[PDB]
């Protein structure tokens, strides 16, 4: 939690905490998933001294807890990152990100001739884990690509 | 209510063997005894955003056969609104108010799926989305195949031509690998092989599919020779010529085939299927071609109608 | 005979408040109890000399709802005869023999009026003449407005957008300034003001119409927010951009509006009306959009039918 | 410059603390100028209690020093923000966002016929201040527009 | 090194006062003693992405009068690529490796501005760029007002027609304002109004202007009558009509205009200056055309050369 | 009489080794001391039956740099005749009675080959001819590999993109194979595979090549990186996608390529070489363009002349 060192450092109140977030994907989550848009005090810690685990990003989401659904959503951008529920200045629940079935509206069907590109619809793909390498099936065009492909978009 | 009542008919994958079998059973009944006022009073818009004349004259001929009224459009000549500017969303939204159902065809893939979202609760049936789906064909495909060997299992279906891109060999494969013991032989150019993912799901069932260089490499051991068209664009003309006759089926080649072997092909053929073939008893295309009127009727019947007391 | 029997439906100006009210009363009855064989045996040609697909699918969907047969054309692709050489006169003359009625749409203004001359004694209904008239819209406009506040008087109608050119804000204004106490606020670009002559006849009645720079300058005190589209052509793109969001209506802006305030707009919108608006309860466009099927039915019913014993 | 001594604010030895930003601007900044696009220790405190501005956005960044320039760009959004350049636990001195005469690569010419749109070229805006708004000329289509319209939504 | 040496003529503002005289000083010289070999071996690309035959001919004829070879084309839709991959940035970069001067025209504002940052060390002359600029035309117009009248400061310049979207007026007015004493009479329809910017600047520089109802009130007062084509396209057929009759110049109206009074127009005249005008010496729009051959000659001649006994 | 004198440059195979050097030797000379009067009085027909602005401009600019006049045109559908009677055989026979060199381009393979047997004693340069040849481009490419590297034998030439239908690759590979030591790395999608012919010959001549998964494995190994545009058109939107990401060259990848390593591309680049590439000295596709002005200059210069102090 607290990247303490030798001075006064601030913590939160009752919120979800995500650490050991592969450095550089915190902002992405922040942007992408859009948890940034709130009147609740957030605190972030990009590029942190994880010494052995190099660096990490970190999102101390105050007064807010994430549904184990959302938690899962992390997986491709911050899989090993932990989301600990901290109530009353303490980890009531250490939570780890599992892989879901469907990925809602943060992804982009690389299919140019799709319809999802031009319209008022929210991206949805089916995650079919294969030999621990992912394939993502667009719910519209019915084309299936890999995770690496749709992650460049 | 009948299983497919009020349902959406979008992708073949989305119909189970029990399903296909209902519509298959139904269309068949229909074939014999018509109900020319079954969908009377009902109105269906035809929305052929990418005009396919015969397919339209087919949905429309089915529409009129149960006495159903029809409104609609086709090949937006050039700049018809609901194209640029106007999103197909807002355009499904509006028709969903006037009409009792919607059959459409479209250039981009998934279009139908999307349509389903703003469709309201008015049935939509994809009749051509992108290089994705075209269920209705598949139905009149097996309604035809079943009509020739009273079974969708124990079959050795030959699927020649451009397997790779053709959007109907993949589904028909799909459909057929839902019934048992289906042996699929694949006659195709190196440059136009099957699209693997079809293969993998095929092996996943553990279905048989011996790849073939020539039709005479199966010619004897076959029932439904399904022949599709290869297209110029997707292959240099010299290469087109290179092969040309490599996959064209002549009637002489039919001196080998079984009694009940029937050659099918969605249409149109042109360079692929010769006319001597037209006359020989294995020619059935124009028959699968008129059969779809009944596979079409059915789908329309089961969807707009509650109980199918045929 | 019912007042509008055998009459011509050409210009809004040409219908009096008593009139509108009949068709308004009728369409409404129709809405509840259909008469799917009211105009049976009758045949109406659709003559969309300037294709407006939805408007056609609407007249046509109304046509088929009373079991009426339909013949016709649309967007003369290029050189269809009855264009150059052949005068629309001679062309109304001929159809006036085969058909029982005529609904048409046309590029030049007055076309319908002319049609009336050679129409013989076969009813014609303008469904789009030039930048002149488009009554049928107006009807489904107030059939919709009435359906939301059971009265065409005591109304504060907000009419945003390109007031100047839009051919539907002028008539709706006209129509509305035939019922009492109608307060009209005009949200518009300097470059696209009202067309005065509308104003003068408005002051001549002595009707209220406070001009407005922003929608939030009326936002609270409103019922029918009628929003039209502004068009690129009639305003330099930089100027288009200059304003752009000056008259686009967002749903956030709807945190101000009254309970029963409903936003209408002939369709299609695109840059003007946002989707959050689609979901909020004031969104009614697709509803005015399906309502016109009934305003449409009615007109067709009263004109081809003697006595409206609905 | 706020000392919540219950969850005291951590002090970075030197770098750049961008304190006093109205809410929802802080992150808007993270992207707009690309401040996360570094492997440095960055600190994002968002929606902070300051009686003088309700929620304040705050951006500490280790050992980085913005020139008189990046400061000046902030102008368009975070105008009350103060860049207090730090060094050795104390401030070397404060800095305020001087309004510039140009704004590159971050805006987009409102003009739908501005070539800048389909081409490999940064948006460049000449910026003159006037009466009740800032006006900015495109470097390409050449049209003047208000800041209110160019930097909207 | 003359000033205009190696400089891209992109827009009127980047040309100072001194600048324009050195352009006007040249052409007056080349109209007297022309240098047919002064740009030999020079190849010039004439790249008309937007089609403009009349400007193209003047531009290429101008090159030819000085010795350059010319290569070029008209319309991207009449080019090899565009939307099919090639970017502007890349075409210019390439072309910028053959020729010594790119003169281009464009459907978009800024292409010129941008090409100048791709062309490498090749100067780029703007034949057109959307609603934006058009240097040569204006550089010319001035040179024609300078020739006819003998001066560019202290004039009674009246502009007429579409002041609003008028790309050429906004260019001429800014250049004239670089000089002193001028007064500008503005006589255009209320809708096709001179935009506020020009105005605002007109008064930053504290320059005399004033709006007018017709040319009746100013006919004498004026020296130069820059005419401009109004547009039915800009208006509406019926709109166009009511005001068009307010802005046609008959020979009769020149009636009592000063002996020095001249009439200008960027051409194509088409309603405004009626044909009876041409016989009056006040007519000078063709004389104005033949001048751009010197207008443009001067530019090209200055851009690529350094010294000149001109 | 130099060798290439009066000879029609129809195709790469009829050019020996000595042949290409005498072409490469020339241009290197004309890039140093250019002869602006060396082809004066010469009129050349530039006959672009297929539209190719970029090749047209280079070709005509090349003529102009040597003194010839030029006359020509673009597209038969933009000519007087074609399908309407006139035959190729006859147009050439006629045209072959004005000009001294026909340079043409064509939608069909062989037009060049054929024109050479109609043109009479007029030499005929092939700007293009269907899937077939394209001499000048290649003659050029070599001259650009020779300049950048200093040699044409013993290279680490890697080709990338659409090797299959790639008209320019098949031409460059055959010419390089006329030289010794070269090795060819092939990195294209399994479908857009280098055709077998080239291969088969590649090994008749016992030349070193090998197929590769990406440019990762070869980035250093190579000296010259001839890039080529892949095609969604060749693939299918969804197909295109899965592999396109396998063949884009970022500046990052040049990462650790030899100091001499160069990147080539016939242009229009459009996805492959991303823009960050251009700032690296390894970028040389524009430098390659400016060279065809010498490539082609040499040809024309050799074809019509006999002696040269070149
Ligand atoms: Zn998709
Ligand atoms: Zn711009």
């Amino acid at each position: 939690m607290t990247h303490d060192n030798k001075l006064q450092v601030e913590a939160i109140k009752r919120g979800t905490v995500i650490a050991h977030i592969p450095a550089q994907i915190g902002f992405k989550l922040l942007s992408l998933f859009k948890l940034t848009e709130t009147d609740q005090r957030i605190t972030i810690g990009l590029n942190l001294p994880s010494g052995e685990m190099g660096r990490k990003d970190l999102i101390k989401i105050e007064n807010t807890f994430l549904s184990e659904d959302q938690v899962d959503q992390l997986a491709l951008y911050a899989p090993q990152a932990t989301v600990n529920r901290i109530d009353n200045y303490e980890v009531v629940g250490k939570s780890r990100p599992s892989l879901p079935e469907r990925i809602d509206n943060v992804l982009v069907c690389p299919n140019s001739n799709c319809i999802s590109h031009a319209e008022p619809v929210s991206s949805s793909f089916a995650v079919r884990k294969r030999a621990n390498d992912i394939a993502l099936k667009c719910k519209y065009c019915e084309k299936e690509f890999s995770h690496n492909v749709v992650l460049a978009n | 209510a009948n299983p497919l009542y009020q349902k959406h008919i979008i992708s073949i994958n989305d119909l189970s063997r029990d399903d296909l079998n209902l519509v298959l059973a139904t269309a068949a009944k229909l074939k014999a005894n018509p109900q020319p006022e079954l969908l009377k009073h009902k109105v269906i818009a035809s929305c052929f955003f990418e005009a396919s004349t015969r397919t339209r004259l087919s949905f429309e001929t089915s529409m009129h056969r149960l006495g159903a009224s029809v409104v609609g459009f086709s090949d937006s000549a050039n700049t018809s609104l609901g194209k640029k500017g106007e999103t197909l969303a807002d355009t499904i939204s509006v028709i969903s108010t006037y009409v009792d159902a919607i059959v459409m065809r479209h250039p981009q893939e998934g279009a139908a799926r999307l349509a389903t979202e703003f469709s309201g609760n008015v049935p939509v049936l994809n009749a051509g989305d992108g290089s994705n789906q075209h269920p209705t064909q598949t139905l009149l495909d097996l309604f035809t195949i079943q009509e020739t060997q009273g079974r969708l299992d124990n079959l050795h279906v030959a699927m020649v031509g451009d397997l790779k891109y053709g959007r109907t060999v993949h589904s028909l494969t799909q459909a057929l690998a839902k019934f048992d013991g289906n042996r699929f032989y694949f006659i195709a150019p190196d440059a136009l092989a099957m699209p693997q993912y079809i293969l993998d799901m095929l092996d996943e069932k553990g279905i048989a599919w011996s790849l073939h260089s020539s039709i005479e490499e199966v010619m004897a051991e076959v029932d439904i020779l399904y022949m599709t068209r290869v297209q110029k664009e997707r292959l240099d003309p010299s290469e087109y010529a290179n092969v040309k006759a490599q996959f064209v089926l002549r009637a002489s080649d039919l001196h080998n085939a079984k009694a009940n072997m029937k050659v099918l092909h969605p249409l149109p053929r042109v360079d692929e299927i010769a006319t001597d073939v037209d006359k020989t008893p294995h020619a059935w295309y124009f028959q699968q071609a008129g059969n779809g009127i009944f596979a079409r009727q059915a789908l329309l019947a089961l969807v707009l109608n509650r109980d199918l007391v045929l």
